RNA sequence: UCCCCAGCGAACCCACUGCCAAGGGAACGGGCUUGGCGCAGUCAGCGGGGAAAGAAGACCCUGUUGAGCUUGACUCUAGUGU
RNA sequence: GUGGUAGGAGGGCGCGCCGGCGCCGCAGAAGCGCAUGCGUGCGCAUGCGUGGAGGCACCCGCGGCGCAGAUCUUGGUGGCAG
RNA sequence: GCAGCCCGCAGGGGCGGCGAAAGCGUGAAACCACCGGGGCGCCCACUUGUGGGCCCCGUCUUGAAACACGGACCAAGGAGUGCAUGUGCGCAGCGAGUCCGCUCCGCGGCGCAGCGAAGGCCAUCGAGCUGCGCACAUGCGACCCGAUAGGCAGUGAACUACGCC
RNA sequence: AACGCCCCGGACAGGGCGGCCACAGAGGGCGACAGCCCCGUAGCAGCGCGCAGCGGAGCGAGUAGCGCUGCUUGGUCAUGCA
RNA sequence: CACCCCGGUGGGGGAUCCCUCGGCCUGCGCGCCGGGCAAGGACGCGGACGCACGCGAUAGACGGCACGAUCCUCAGACAC
């Protein structure tokens, strides 16, 4: 099937609305705000995102520790 | 962001990155296919191989 | 088909090449073709044209004509021979110019060391015809 | 080489093998009437009301 | 040869004549023009001589926004009029050609009588005016393309 | 919208057509069509409907899970509307009758080693004359790795799995 | 100067524009509703109206947009001194 | 069963070019103008005129693929205005 | 592809001339001249001039005919794309495997099983891999156009400011 | 390498008929669309001349490293650089 | 009468379509400046020569070699 584009030809605000839009980057670029005013998506779909755990292992080897 | 999806991790904020494309790939095989054949014709009973060991 | 890679099968530079050709190509490219008589004394399918050839006007307005060459112009590329022309407004009558691939020539002109061109064209072609002659007979 | 999802060719003509036709039940083929809603009509059908 | 706009029915008994690209006002030679056609072809010389001495004037009808009033446009029942006499001089060796063309036809030129006049517009001619606060305007010239077609009666 | 039957289930016709222009898929999936708009058995409306079903909705079938199918109800004819996968867990199978879609190359071997016999999905009526010891199976459809991730990871008692594509040590893990 | 003429000859502006009264309406209509009128469409005056034209309000507010500038702002820093 | 903004979906119309496949053209192609017809509609087909060398249909594939607006851009032209 | 004849000081005009024609291809629209026909701007109805219905579109807006903003007209141009990585769905090949395209030849990736920070534990167990297509998310100029700013590197004291000769 | 006749037309490269060449039917020109009119296209061609002698365990400092500092790096109680 | 609308003819303008010695992109090849005066510039150079392009007081083809009959606006040049 064709691009969606080839539909929206005709609508004002090609498919983002009148009243909201599509602007350029509302709620910031990339994943941030995690803990401010995307704490919603981070609290359900990647609650263990932030923070650390566990002992580090600076250069872990691929071929010494393999064992499939 | 919106949805649930893996968290991107795409790189292309410098601007400085560049692109290698490989239009010259099957140019470059031709290219190298004629070289080894004229190596081969430079060291005629030689092998163009040396012979090298087996190691682990 | 052309397996030769380095020449152009492009329209644009085969175009341009036609136009911007330089007069030693010029004189090639205005070549006509021989009569059968001349054929088979000379052997060559063409050669290029000069004043003073015989010619038998091929396609056009004046086909069927013969007559001299009496002026071939490179730029245009254009073949003015005798009798074939037309009038201008004062009487004056005006060769008309022929592409000379719509002239066959009759006679060739062997004045001014042509006879030495023809030559050399006849026998070089029939030396290459002696050498694909022995390489099809091995 | 590839394996074909069926065996033998024209696979909508096995719906008339007797292997296939034994098998079905008896399809409804009645055609009916084309209803109507028009009263004159729909009285007409079952014409009772004046009996009483 | 170039056509003419009005389509000639007998070209026996029609001259025709031009000018084209006539440094003259358009909307001065359309006017008129106007106040030509269907006239006798004499007449029209002794109109458009009056023209030039402003005995009688040109009706201004379509391009007439501001003009001022003459008691001479009465006659064309209107008020506003004028002598434009560029175009009234233009216009006469129109019908100066028009009568030399009736006689190398062989026609009587005080029998014809001026059928079609078309004042078409010409190409705009280009000029500069400088202006106030370091602008610069154009200054045109609007030029037409005359043609007079004739017949007798 | 749906078909009744004589015992009190309903049989949805699922998709209105079959997506796929595989032309011999589609001889099948109009072939027991027009068998299911004149019979009143459920499993031809069962096959019907699956035929038009999409790959992820046709989930496959190991002979491993044929083999233990096959003492639950030995000696019939088990009919798959998926394409029927290997186990090298499992050396050999028991000898089954199986109608399926497809077979996989190495699947295909075991049952006929078994002695078993692999047929097409319109071999039906002729394996099984009068459609008779037929078991019409499904595999499992929620044993694909989309399942893992579907619903919030984040919710109250949610084992979601996190939408990660490392497998390293610093990779998001369920919070349980 | 204007005004009238010969010749020359722009720009601003321009959704579209018969004119009123009241009403309704985004709460001050040229268009709608209901009434009142006028229409040969010309010349000159004129500044009531077109909420006239100028100019993406300079006032005010908002912006997680600035800049100039200040200091007891935050973090630094040339300089001086040890 | 039939309204519909924001919005989503489906099926088509249209454009440049592609791989094919049916064809047409100096006895006049595209384009254009005016007509007639078809079409719910996008649009399509024909006639006549012009034009003077290419083009059409369908199936496929690629896409810089459809405009009334952006104080849009560029060009042209009006009214204003003799 | 001309200047013969008549006219004009001339530019030129008219009868002509050359050529298949065009006469520096085609020649749309805005717009204009003249001529011819007709007077709703549109929709409906019919016996065509009457009646009935219609405010200016776009837009933001709770709400636009608005005394909200943009739009004189017309032609042409003109705005969700490309890549990367995901996810979901559909399709496709094969399937405990799968992936030609780095290369002259992937035991490279993912999958056949997970858990824990780790020591350690290890199943009662599960269809995937790759491609194609769309939608969507993110990074990129990122649907198109738009700041005031900030920086880096340059150029100017012909205006003007001051000082010197 | 290999093309003639007829029709239409201002002109044949068009149409019709009949051939021909092809290791050449890529492309361009020629008064319309040319395998045979032209330019082209496919196709076809190699070799020679040289190379000699006399030490071989020599070894690396204002460095490495450490300390401090500044920069840098994925480099983490320091990756690099100063 | 003007005004408006529709058509015809003529204007007006340059859209459309067709063309294209141009661009763009990709691949390959080359990869060679300079006191032996470079890059760049200035000024000059044609019988009639402004621009462009060419050129350097040997100044709009000087020599060698190859080519072989035209160049052209006029005048002329040309198998020496
Ligand atoms: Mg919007
Ligand atoms: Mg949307
Ligand atoms: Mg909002
Ligand atoms: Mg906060
Ligand atoms: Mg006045
Ligand atoms: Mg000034
Ligand atoms: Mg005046
Ligand atoms: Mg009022
Ligand atoms: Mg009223
Ligand atoms: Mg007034
Ligand atoms: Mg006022
Ligand atoms: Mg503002
Ligand atoms: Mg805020
Ligand atoms: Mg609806
Ligand atoms: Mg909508
Ligand atoms: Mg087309
Ligand atoms: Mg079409
Ligand atoms: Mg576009
Ligand atoms: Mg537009
Ligand atoms: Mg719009
Ligand atoms: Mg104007
Ligand atoms: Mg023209
Ligand atoms: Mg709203
Ligand atoms: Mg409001
Ligand atoms: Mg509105
Ligand atoms: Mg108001
Ligand atoms: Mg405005
Ligand atoms: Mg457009
Ligand atoms: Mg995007
Ligand atoms: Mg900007
Ligand atoms: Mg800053
Ligand atoms: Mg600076
Ligand atoms: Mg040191
Ligand atoms: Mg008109
Ligand atoms: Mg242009
Ligand atoms: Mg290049
Ligand atoms: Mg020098
Ligand atoms: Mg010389």
């Amino acid at each position: 099937k064709d691009k969606k584009t080839r539909k929206l030809r005709g609508h004002v605000s090609h498919g983002h609305g009148r009243v909201g839009k599509h602007r350029k980057h509302p709620g910031g670029r990339g994943k941030c705000g995690g803990m401010a005013h995307r704490k919603t998506l981070f609290m359900k779909y990647h609650p263990d995102h932030f923070g650390k755990r566990g002992m580090n292992c600076t250069h872990l080897k691929k071929n010494a520790r393999y064992a499939p | 962001m919106k949805h649930n999806n893996t968290l991107p991790n795409n790189h292309f904020k410098k601007t400085a990155i560049r692109f290698k494309t490989w239009f010259n790939q099957p140019a470059k095989k031709e290219k190298r296919i004629q070289l080894r054949k004229e190596k081969a014709e430079k060291m005629y009973p030689m092998p163009v191989e040396k012979l090298r060991p087996i190691v682990r | 088909m052309k397996f030769n890679k380095e020449k152009t099968a492009s329209r644009r530079k085969n175009r341009k090449a036609h136009f911007t050709a330089n007069s030693t190509e010029r004189r090639i490219r205005m070549s006509s073709p021989l009569s059968k008589e001349l054929r088979e004394k000379y052997g060559f399918r063409s050669f290029p044209i000069r004043r003073n050839d015989k010619v038998v006007v091929m396609k056009g307005r004046f086909k069927g004509n013969t007559g001299t060459v009496v002026e071939v112009r490179r730029k245009m590329y254009k073949v003015y021979v005798d009798s074939c022309e037309a009038s201008k407004m004062n009487g004056r009558k005006v060769r008309v110019g022929i592409d000379a691939s719509n002239l066959k020539i009759i006679e060739l002109y062997q004045g001014d060391g042509r006879d030495k061109i023809l030559e050399r064209k006849m026998n070089n072609r029939r030396m290459q015809m002696e050498r694909a002659a022995k390489i099809k007979m091995e | 080489l590839p394996t074909n999802v069926v065996s033998k060719d024209d696979v909508e003509s096995l719906f008339f093998s007797d292997e296939i036709q034994a098998f079905l039940d008896v399809p409804n083929l009645i055609k009916y009437e084309k209803t109507s809603r028009k009263p004159e009509t729909i009285e007409s059908l079952n014409p009772y009301l004046n009996l009483m | 040869k170039k056509k003419y706009a009005p389509e000639i029915h007998d070209p026996g008994n029609t001259v025709k004549c031009r000018i084209d690209n006539a440094r003259v006002s358009f909307k001065n030679t359309r006017e008129t023009s106007r106040v030509l056609v269907n006239r006798k072809l004499g007449d029209a010389l002794n109109y458009l001589y009056d023209v030039i001495k402003k005995k009688q004037c040109v009706p201004m009808k379509r391009y007439a926004r501001g003009v001022g009033r003459t008691a001479q446009a009465k006659a064309f029942k209107t008020q506003r009029g004028r002598w434009p006499v560029k175009s009234a001089k233009f216009f006469i060796e129109l019908i100066n050609n028009l009568k030399v063309n009736a006689v190398n036809k062989n026609l009587n030129p005080d029998e014809m009588v001026i059928k079609n006049i078309i004042v078409n517009k010409a190409p705009i001619i280009p000029g500069r005016i400088h202006r106030a606060y370091g602008r610069i305007n154009p200054y045109n010239s609007h030029p037409c393309h005359i043609q007079m077609i004739a017949v007798k009666k | 919208v749906a078909t009744a039957f004589a015992s009190k289930k309903y049989v949805s016709r699922g998709r209105k057509k079959l997506v796929s222009r595989n032309i011999y898929l589609e001889g099948l999936a109009a072939l027991y069509e027009r068998i299911a708009k004149s019979s009143a058995n459920e499993i031809v409306h069962k096959i019907a409907a699956q035929l038009k079903m999409s790959r992820n909705n046709r989930p496959p079938m190991k002979v491993s899970k044929l083999a233990n199918i096959s003492e639950k109800y030995p000696g019939k004819v088990y009919v798959v509307v998926a394409k029927v996968l290997d186990d090298n867990c499992f050396l050999e199978v028991p000898k089954m009758q199986i109608v399926a879609l497809q077979f996989s190359k190495s699947a295909k071997e075991k049952i006929e080693k078994a002695g078993g016999s692999t047929h097409t999905l319109d071999q039906l009526f002729e394996v099984a004359p009068g459609l008779e010891n037929v078991e019409l199976f499904r595999g499992d459809l929620t044993a694909r790795k989309a399942y893992k991730y579907f619903g919030a990871p984040g919710d109250r008692h949610s084992r979601t799995y996190p939408k990660t594509t490392s497998k390293g040590k610093n990779r998001e893990k369920r919070l349980l």
